[PDB]
């Protein structure tokens, strides 16, 4: 805001203030893997941690 | 076909109040040291030359 | 290409970046150079670069 | 909602309910009134009570 210079008996004025606003949407993401329960099986008998 | 959440239209929720701009204030009083006194006008003599 | 665009956003002296993210291939690119010998900021990357 | 009655091999069906939403704007209500002076002192002079 701006001051203002006055003098006595001189009108004291009034100034403004500049507001603003931002949305955001909430967006959901995912992402999924197909795998074979017999891949599992492999997964834990060669002990190779391919989905741990 | 369900219940979604469109026609609930959400209210939702406040990040807050932020500032654009880092305030400006002064530089007067940086460098020149405030010197106060009372009310009323100021004068000073000057004497210059040789 | 990297100091011309800092010198976008504290050009006009109004806003102050403080965030600088890169792609791994634009990080190579950046030439390692450091400071020499004489300077107060000697051995300190001259460019955020690679390796260090 | 109505449910329905099934056999043990019928599909079990779904029922339909509709949720709407409201939203009420806040109103200000405001009732003024100006009395005298020598009247607010009237009734604290002779125990009147009428301001309370």
């Amino acid at each position: 805001p701006r001051a203002k210079i006055v003098g006595e008996g001189e009108v004291k004025p009034s100034a403004s203030v500049d507001v603003s606003a931002f949305t955001a949407q909430p967006i959901k993401v995912v992402t999924q893997q197909r795998v074979s329960d017999e891949f599992m099986w492999a997964d834990a008998d060669y002990r190779l941690g391919v989905l741990q | 076909d369900f219940l979604s959440v469109g026609k609930l239209e959400l209210p939702g929720s406040m990040i807050g109040a932020v500032r654009d701009r880092a305030i400006d204030s002064g530089v007067l009083a940086k460098l020149s040291p405030e010197q106060p006194t009372i009310f009323g006008p100021v004068k000073g003599a000057v004497f210059s030359g040789v | 290409d990297l100091v011309k665009a800092v010198g976008l956003i504290a050009g006009a002296g109004l806003q102050v970046p403080n965030g600088v993210a890169l792609d791994p291939a634009f990080s190579f690119a950046l030439s390692t150079e450091v400071y020499p010998k004489g300077s107060p900021l000697a051995g300190q990357p001259m460019y955020p670069a690679a390796g260090f």
